[PDB]
């Protein structure tokens, strides 16, 4: 019971966690929180210093646990995510347990090196400035001929997603050429430089070292893979292949909330990750200082203290007509997903100038799409395909 | 989920209940002040939804009649809106009897 | 003869909105931005701040701002007016006056333009506040100061809370914190 | 004059310097300090926030200059010592200028890795615990025969100091064997393990890489060189040869005070450096937290925040009879400099037990040396050779 001292202010340099706890019947709120701060670690012990409740929800309370600075290894996300929640999810005295937040200190953030490339550094080889990006998911020659005609409508890149590895009908080597030979025939014929994002996933890593040394020999743009079925350990052998090459940046009741998973992933690395609370972590990946917003999931306060930002990816689905709704919410510094590709670039580029006139793009969004049909035939088709469903039942 | 639904339902029918507010005022002022009904009918046509945020525009030009519209949210929302529970599910059973019949209308056409 | 807009730049002729408007002329005569920097000293990253600034300053004198705001934002104060880009035509000149008096920097007027954004995103005005941006940034500085239950932590948000609060009813709401 | 804002508190994360300034006649105290904080650097500017004077001394004043955090490179002592005092010593408007102190933040100390070995880590291969150390300075065979008989009296190591490199009478290779062959004949015959500290100094560094790979092949103890006629750049190629080997730790009016030179040298590396104010930096090399002692030269406050300590070396000269005066002042965790070597170990080992009885070793120091003569004939000779000079003229 020396693991619960509410007479204590957590220091300037402490590591500092939260937990949205839910106990079994009759279990007090003050012993479940000492059942968390003690069984995490083992002056070397975490101490639950606050016990705040949650209004109008199933019996939760917010436990504020404060681990010291020296308890952990400098520059490691695996250690921080494992010495904290190792065997704390495995109790039967709790109905649920989530990990809502972590404050890293200023002293421990700048041990890490972070994302290799930021909101500034991305614009060097990427020839797009001040406007968000576009990119759509896609035998072996016929597969190369299809990305040959998606980038020719405005797509800033494309995606070799849905897990295309070397199968006996389509090998790994004969997919790289035919979507390298398909970039050399759309770079000059459209006036911009485009990539095609390609999987590097192999059984070993020695084979994965050959699926990433062949890709960029000097051949090819910035080309990515995932974090699931992989770790912060698996993607450390190749996120630090961007420390030589600048080549892989896109990362594609009872849990751990995404804003803990997003602190773990900026500090690991990468330039634009896939995903009030939707506005919440996208003001953690992009901001410098964030003050405590309890109604946003942002329960703490930590300045990022001069470390490279990281943008966001659109995560709702196909969005061809619902274009100005994304432009306000994710802002300028984000990334979004041949007739069907030329309708995408036109609806994006149009709204951005009607924002800068001063027109309220929230209360006017559809009419900006409609005026862009009178010089673009591919937006004449799309607006009729999408949904005008309403209710005027007052 | 359902709380996403139920909180969306809470504002929709509310704006419908603030319409029967405005209609009760509408038939009331056709008998007491016929100039005030002919001017209330002028503002009524303006196609403005969101009955809660519709009464706020009334306070902008006329801060007084917007209280009589609000008045029946305590007075007529008790003889209209608490009778909703026993009077939805009865109509659900009727639609379980109106519409199951036409599965038989095609079947007799298939007979 | 659009070459005389190539001359007024490497001679330093005018002030910054005079270049902020002469770019958008040349950006309507078939110019690639990449080659604009070859004869004029401004890369279109640096031109990007004065396009949008003169897209604001033509709305600043339009919407009824005062004289000294329209005197110093003719000559200096550049990147603050780039940060008011996410507003509309109606509330920028109310904030161009306010972010002149406190002499705020780039990052502070970044967040003031964010605070007036959410205060005008609302369908409802909250209690004790009006339409002025001095009430906007003093509403957030009070809404995020209710959550502390400690006296010597909230005065970080009360000195700034007493720095902006415009109407007297918005002064009393800050006074309840003390 | 925006380089002097005394209305400002220096932050938790600022870098923070002092200067004992002395200006020309008529030069004010408020413009000489803006002549320092501005010409160092160039929100990116240092600001002299305080202007405190010095009582009873030649017109000095203490200038407190506060540089930001981001101004500097993580983990570099060359940058910090050069972007601060580059061309600030080169004014004619000042009669003198010294750099008395630097506060590093907590956030910037733990970017550095520090000394490889500490007050804990030194005792692994060094077989001496809880008592300070001993070591004395020394053709080619006849040179090897002399260290062959200095370590056989109690010397924990010896010193190949006074700059013995490969001359045409005594080459570099034929000095290493004969003081490696002289360790193998005194390790077993005295019951302890001893080193002989050897110079690695070469013209190139490729030759210096051969004077340190030959020394410890697996042959030989922990073997050092200097910092002068060398840099924090020269001794970074070989202090990080201790990151593989554990082998080189001893570092052997108008200026920069030594406590700035000692912050620069712990953080660079090394386990025991050579040198109220004599007590001053030896409570910086050894302590964790130091509160502000203006009468000790310690003008700031910075916790070292869990980083390895480093001991001190005796710097007054020959000390054979003046042994208990050093044992109190440098304490336990320090290092000090065959009949003439057996008198050294006996006078050291004797006092340490008369401290732990409770006898006041300050006011009793000579009588502990005198009682240790009655079982040691080499202390019978030495006490008569040293100085009993007094004055009783009251």
């Amino acid at each position: 019971l020396t693991y619960y001292t509410p007479d204590y202010t957590p220091k300037d340099t402490d590591i500092l966690a939260a937990f949205r706890v839910t106990p079994q019947p009759g279990v007090p709120f003050e012993e479940a929180a000492a059942a968390v701060a003690a069984e995490s670690s083992t002056r070397y012990k975490g101490r639950c210093y606050d016990i705040e409740p949650v209004p109008g929800e199933d019996n939760q309370f917010i436990a504020y646990i404060a681990y010291p600075l020296d308890l952990f290894e400098e520059g490691s996300i695996t250690n921080v995510l494992t010495s904290i929640v190792g065997n704390v999810f495995g109790f039967k005295a709790l109905r649920a347990l989530r990990l809502e937040d972590i404050r890293f200190p200023v002293a421990y953030i700048k041990t890490f090196q972070g994302p290799p490339h930021g909101i500034q550094v991305e614009r060097d080889k990427l020839n797009k400035y001040g406007r968000p990006l576009l990119g759509c998911t896609i035998s072996a020659k016929n597969y190369g001929r299809a990305v040959y005609e998606c980038l020719r409508g405005g797509l800033d890149f494309t995606k070799d997603d849905e897990n295309i590895n070397s199968a006996p009908f389509q090998r790994w080597r004969d997919r790289f050429l035919f979507v390298a030979d398909a970039i050399t025939k759309a770079q000059a014929e459209t006036g911009e430089i485009k990539g095609h994002y390609l999987n590097v996933t192999a059984p070993t890593c020695e084979e994965m070292l050959k699926r990433a040394e062949y890709a960029k020999e000097l051949k090819q743009p910035i080309i990515m893979h995932d974090y699931l079925t992989a770790g912060f350990t698996a993607n450390t052998t190749l996120a630090r292949w961007c420390r030589d090459n600048g080549v892989l940046l896109h990362i594609h009741n009872h849990g751990i909330h995404f804003r803990v998973l997003a602190k773990a992933l900026r500090l690991s690395g990468g330039d634009h990750i896939h995903t009030g609370i939707t506005m919440g972590f996208v003001d953690l990946l992009r901001e410098n200082y964030v003050e405590q917003d309890k109604s946003r999931g942002i329960y703490f306060t930590q300045d990022w203290a001069s470390l490279p930002g990281v943008m966001a990816v659109a995560s709702g689905g196909i969005h061809v007509w619902h274009m100005p709704a994304l432009v306000e919410i994710f802002g300028d510094d984000s990334v979004l997903q041949a007739p069907g590709a030329t309708a995408n670039r036109v609806a994006l580029e149009a709204c951005v100038q009607a924002r800068n006139e001063g027109r309220n793009l929230a209360r006017e969004g559809n009419d900006v799409i409609r005026e862009a049909a009178k010089w673009s035939p591919e937006l004449a088709v799309a607006c009729e395909l999408w949904k005008e469903i309403k209710f005027e039942f007052e | 989920n359902l709380k996403q639904i139920a909180k969306d339902t809470a504002k929709t029918l509310q704006s419908y209940l603030t319409y029967q507010a405005l209609m009760t005022v509408l038939a009331q002022l056709g008998e007491t002040n016929p100039p005030l009904a002919l001017w209330l009918h002028t503002f009524s046509v303006g196609k403005v939804q969101d009955g809660e945020a519709y009464v706020k525009e009334l306070f902008r030009e006329q801060p007084d009649l917007a209280l009589r519209i609000m008045t029946v949210r305590e007075h007529i929302a008790e003889e209209v809106a608490e009778f909703l529970p026993e009077m939805v599910r009865s109509g659900i059973q009727q639609a379980n009897m109106e519409q199951r019949r036409q599965h038989l209308e095609r079947m007799t056409h298939l007979s | 003869l659009a070459q005389e807009l190539l001359r007024k730049l490497r001679q330093k002729q005018g002030n910054w909105v005079e270049w902020g408007q002469a770019i958008a002329s040349l950006q309507k005569s078939g110019y690639n931005p990449q080659d604009i920097f070859e004869a004029t000293g401004f890369e279109p990253v640096q031109q990007n701040q004065v396009i949008v600034g003169s897209q604001v300053y033509n709305s600043l004198e339009k919407s009824g701002a005062s004289a000294a705001t329209l005197a110093h934002y003719a000559t200096r104060g550049s990147d603050v007016l780039y940060e008011l880009r996410l507003l509309t035509h109606e509330e920028r000149a109310a904030a161009g006056d306010l972010t002149f008096t406190h002499k705020v920097d780039a990052d502070e007027a970044r967040e003031i333009a964010k605070a007036i954004k959410d205060f005008s995103r609302f369908r409802i005005l909250p209690e004790g506040f009006s339409n002025h941006p001095g009430d906007a940034v003093a509403y957030q500085a009070w809404k995020l100061a209710r959550q502390y239950s400690d006296l010597q932590e909230r005065s970080r948000l009360i000195a700034r809370g007493l720095r902006f609060a415009h109407s007297e009813t918005a002064r009393k709401q800050i006074e309840q914190l003390l």
